[PDB]
RNA sequence: GGCACCUCGAUGUCGGCUCGUCGCAUCCUGGGGCUGUAGUCGGUCCCAAGGGUUGGGCUGUUCGCCCAUUAAAGCGGCACG
RNA sequence: GAUAAACGCUGAAAGCAUCUAAGUGUGAAGCCCACCUCAAGAUGAGAUUUCCCAUUUCUUUAAGAAAGUAAGACCCCUGAG
C-alpha cells in the first residue's frame, strides 16, 4: 500500500474504485501500485 | 465441587520417597453436616450450606437450633456455601469425610489474613524511605500527594491504615497425605490465616 | 393574592397508561413519553405539585435508531478514578439491558431536582412483550405525535 | 439492466414455489431458500423464465443484477453444481481424505486437517490435486479459499497450493 | 395560564395558537386568565368557546 | 522571540529525592501491506497506549561524552508536576 | 464473543472487471467475559432458612397514648487468634 492525501492511477490499467468512506486504486499487472486515501 | 472446610494446626516437615524436605501444613478437619440445599426453583442457584465445629448447647439460640434440627446435629460454628458443584448426589444431613481429597494435588485454599493494627505507609506497600543522613529531613513518609492543576487529591494515594484482616487464596498447591483415621490434610507450602482459623479448600479452577 | 387554581396533594389522580415501542425512534417516543409524565395534558397542572400520571413501555427491544446510531451513538461514564472513563456501551444495549436505555433517554429529558427524581420513579419499561401489572387495570395510548 | 433483463430457462426435473419472499428452488439435488427483494415481479411458463420488475430500483438499476443473478445460479445449483481445483507444489506435500477429513502435509511440523459442512464433499484424485464440489457456490468458494488460505505461493521458486488456471508472478531473485 | 389553555384546549383538536387565532378572528376577546379559570373549572364553556372558534377559521 | 491584561498590604528559581498521572507524532513485545524481500537479517508505511523501559565514572548541573548490560534503554503535558 | 489495519467469497449499477450498496466470513499483548477482591445507604434500600404471637383509660378509635413482657440484644467482669 500507499497512502497519501493525494491518489493518481499509474499504469494504465489501474482502476480507481470506492469501497468505503475511502479510495481505492488497484492494478491487477504490478502490486506497487495499490493506493488508498489516507 | 470438593470443598472441606477445617482448622489450622501449624506447620512441620515430610520426607517424600526420593529423600526430599517439603514444607508442609497441617489442616485438621472433622465430619460436617450438609445442612441446606438450595435450589434455581427457589433460590436462583445452585448450592450447599455445611458447618465444620460444634458448639456447647449454651452458645446458641432458638433459631440457630430450629435451623440445624433439621437435620439433627448440634448446633455449628461456621456455616458457608459452595457453588458449581454437581448438585445432584446429595442429601440434607450427609456427611463430607476427608476422604474427597485423596490425592487431588491441585487445590486452592483460602482463609484469613493475619492482624497487624495501625501501620505505616512502609510495611503496607514497600515504600522507601528517604536518605537517613547528609542533613535529610525525610525519613519514614508517603512522599507528595500529587500536581498543583487539579486543586484536589486524586483517588488512591496510599498511606496509613490497618493493614491485614482480609481473605486470599492460592492456587495450584498439591497434597501429601490423607489421614482419615484423625481427620487431617497436609498440602504444599504456606497456607494463611492464624493459628485456630477458619480455611476452605476445593478443588482447581485453572484446571 | 386573587384566585387562581392551585392544585392540593391528594386530590389530584393519577391514571395508568400502557405505551409501544415498536418501530419508533428513540427521541420522540421519550419525548411523548417525558410529556406525559411531568402532569402536562391535564388542564390542572401546578408547577410544584406532582399532578403526573404512570406510565409502562412495551417491547424495548424493537425500538428503532435511524441510519447509525446502532454502532455509533457511545454512551459513557467514569468512575471518578485516574484513567476511568469507561465508555462501555455502544447501541447495542438494545439487545442486552434494553431497560437501560429508556431509562436514561428520559432520566435526561426531566427537571434535576426532587420533583424530577420522584416524577421518574412513576417509569416501567419492559424489553418483553407483556407487564405484570394487570393489577391496576392501565389502557392504551397510541402515537400521531 | 442487462444484466436484469435476460432469460432464467428452468432446466429439467424443476419445482418452484413462492410463500413469502422465501422463492425456494427444488430439482435433482436442489432443495435451496433465498431472500429476494420485495420489488421483484416473478415470471411464469415452464421453462422460460425472466424478471420484470417495478423500475426505479436503488439508482433505478441495482437490485436487478444481483437478484437475477441469484435466482440463475439457483438454477445452475440444482442442476449440477461447482467445481473449484486446486494443484500442489512444492516437494514433499500430499494429502488424504477419508470422508470429512483432509489432512495436508506442507511443510509444518505438525499436519493441518480440515473438517467439512454436509452439502460439500472433496474428491482426491492423487497427491497434488483436490476438487470441492457441491451446491451454492458461495460455499463452494469459502472452502476453497480457506484451504489456499492454509499456504499460499511464494514468488521466487513457485511453491504453496494454487488454483488451476491462478497466474502467479516470479520474482527471480539472485542466489545469494 | 398558556400552559393551562395548552393542556386542556388540545384535547379538543384546537392546538393553543389556532384556538386564540380564531377568538382573536371571530372577535371574541377574554382575557388569559378567565380562559384558565374556565378551562379549569367549566369544562362546558370552554368547550363552547372551542366551538366559537373552530366555527370560526373555518371560513 | 513579540505584547504588557495578571499578581509589589511580598504569587520562592535550577537540578536531585519520595510519589505519581496522562497524550501518542511508538523505543520493546503484538497484527499487518510493499520491497532493489533467496535464508538468517533488514528498509518503509499502517493498526495498536496493555504492560515495561539499568547500573556506574566526570561536572552545581540540566544537556552531554564514556564503561559494562539488556527485549528496549522513547518523546512530551501536569506553575519547564 | 464482538472489532482495528489487512485478506477474502458471492454479486451488480458499468453484458466485462470488481470484498459492498443488498447478502456472507477470517483477523491483534488492544474492547467485553474468563482469574482475585469490595459491594443492597443499588433510599429501584434485593432473596432464602429458622424463631417469638396480644393489658389500661380514652385522645376518640386514628398508621391514638401509656405500662409490663416473648425471641433477642446490651450494660458489667476474665481475656486475645
Ligand atoms: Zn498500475
Amino acid at each position: 500500500m500507499k497512502v497519501r492525501p493525494s491518489v493518481k492511477p499509474m499504469c494504465e490499467h489501474c482502476k480507481v474504485i470506492r469501497r468505503k468512506g475511502r479510495v481505492m486504486v488497484i492494478c491487477p499487472a504490478n502490486p506497487k501500485h495499490k493506493q488508498r486515501q489516507g | 465441587t470438593k470443598g472441606i472446610l477445617g482448622k489450622k494446626v501449624g506447620m512441620t516437615q515430610i520426607f517424600t520417597e526420593s529423600g526430599e524436605l517439603i514444607p508442609v501444613t497441617v489442616v485438621e478437619a472433622t465430619p460436617n453436616v450438609v445442612l441446606q440445599v438450595k435450589t434455581v426453583e427457589t433460590d436462583g442457584y445452585e448450592a450447599i450450606q455445611v458447618g465444620y465445629q460444634d458448639k456447647r448447647e449454651v452458645l446458641s439460640n432458638k433459631p440457630a437450633k430450629g435451623h440445624v434440627a433439621k437435620a439433627n446435629t448440634a448446633p455449628k460454628r461456621f456455616i458457608k456455601e459452595f457453588k458449581n458443584v454437581e448438585l445432584g448426589e446429595y442429601e440434607v444431613g450427609k456427611e463430607i469425610k476427608v476422604d474427597v481429597f485423596q490425592a487431588g494435588d491441585v487445590v486452592d485454599v483460602t482463609g484469613t489474613t493475619k492482624g497487624k493494627g495501625f501501620q505505616g505507609a512502609i510495611k503496607r506497600h514497600g515504600q522507601s524511605r528517604g536518605p537517613m543522613s547528609h542533613g535529610s529531613r525525610y525519613h519514614r513518609r508517603p512522599g507528595s500527594m500529587g500536581p498543583v492543576a487539579p486543586n484536589r487529591v486524586f483517588k488512591n494515594k496510599r498511606l496509613a491504615g490497618r493493614m491485614g484482616g482480609d481473605r486470599v487464596t492460592i492456587q495450584n498447591l498439591e497434597v501429601v497425605k490423607v489421614d482419615v483415621e484423625r481427620n487431617v490434610i497436609l498440602i504444599k507450602g504456606n497456607i494463611p490465616g492464624a493459628k485456630k482459623s477458619l480455611i476452605t479448600i476445593k478443588s482447581a479452577v485453572k484446571a | 393574592m386573587r384566585t387562581t387554581y392551585m392544585a392540593k396533594a391528594g386530590e389530584v389522580e393519577r391514571k395508568w397508561y400502557v405505551v409501544d415501542a415498536t418501530d419508533v425512534p428513540l427521541g420522540r417516543l421519550s419525548a411523548v413519553v417525558a410529556s406525559v409524565l411531568r402532569g402536562k395534558n391535564k388542564p390542572t397542572f401546578t408547577p410544584h405539585v406532582d399532578t403526573g400520571d404512570f406510565v409502562i413501555v412495551i417491547n424495548a427491544d424493537k425500538v428503532k435508531l435511524t441510519g447509525k446510531k446502532a454502532t455509533d451513538k457511545i454512551y459513557y461514564r467514569h468512575s471518578m478514578y485516574p484513567g476511568g472513563l469507561k465508555s462501555v456501551t455502544a447501541g447495542e444495549l438494545r439487545d442486552k439491558n434494553s431497560r437501560r436505555l429508556i431509562e436514561t433517554s428520559v432520566k435526561g429529558m426531566l427537571p434535576k431536582n426532587t420533583l424530577g427524581r420522584k416524577q421518574f420513579t412513576k417509569l416501567n419499561v419492559y424489553g418483553g412483550a407483556e407487564h405484570p401489572h394487570a393489577a391496576q387495570q392501565p389502557e392504551v395510548l397510541d402515537i400521531t405525535n | 439492466s442487462r444484466i436484469g433483463n435476460k432469460v432464467v430457462v428452468l432446466p429439467a426435473g424443476v419445482e418452484i414455489k413462492q410463500d413469502g419472499n422465501n422463492i425456494t428452488v427444488k430439482g435433482p439435488k436442489g432443495e435451496l431458500t433465498r431472500e429476494f427483494s420485495s420489488d421483484i415481479k416473478m415470471n411464469i411458463e415452464g421453462n422460460e423464465v425472466t424478471f420484470t420488475r417495478p423500475n426505479d430500483s436503488k439508482e433505478m438499476k441495482t437490485i436487478h443484477g444481483t437478484t437475477r443473478a441469484n435466482f440463475n445460479n439457483m438454477v445452475v445449483g440444482v442442476s449440477e453444481g461447482f467445481q473449484k481445483a486446486l494443484e500442489l507444489i512444492g516437494v514433499g506435500y500430499r494429502a488424504q481424505v477419508q470422508g470429512n477429513k483432509l489432512t495436508l502435509n506442507v511443510g509444518y511440523s505438525h499436519p493441518v486437517e480440515m473438517t467439512a459442512p454436509e452439502g460439500v464433499t472433496f474428491e482426491v484424485p492423487a497427491n497434488t490435486q483436490v476438487i470441492v464440489k457441491g451446491i451454492n457456490k458461495e460455499v463452494v468458494g469459502e472452502l476453497a479459499a480457506n484451504i489456499r488460505g492454509v499456504r499460499p505461493p511464494e514468488p521466487y521458486k513457485g511453491k504453496g497450493i494454487r488454483y488451476v488456471g491462478e497466474f502467479v508472478r516470479r520474482k527471480e531473485g539472485k542466489t545469494g | 395560564w398558556i400552559a393551562r389553555i395548552n393542556a386542556a384546549a388540545r384535547m379538543n383538536g384546537l392546538s393553543y395558537s389556532k384556538l386564540m387565532h380564531g377568538l382573536k378572528l371571530a372577535e371574541i376577546d377574554i382575557n388569559r386568565k378567565m380562559l384558565a379559570d374556565l378551562a379549569v373549572n367549566d369544562a362546558a364553556a370552554f368547550t363552547a368557546l372551542a366551538e366559537q372558534a373552530k366555527d370560526a377559521l373555518s371560513k
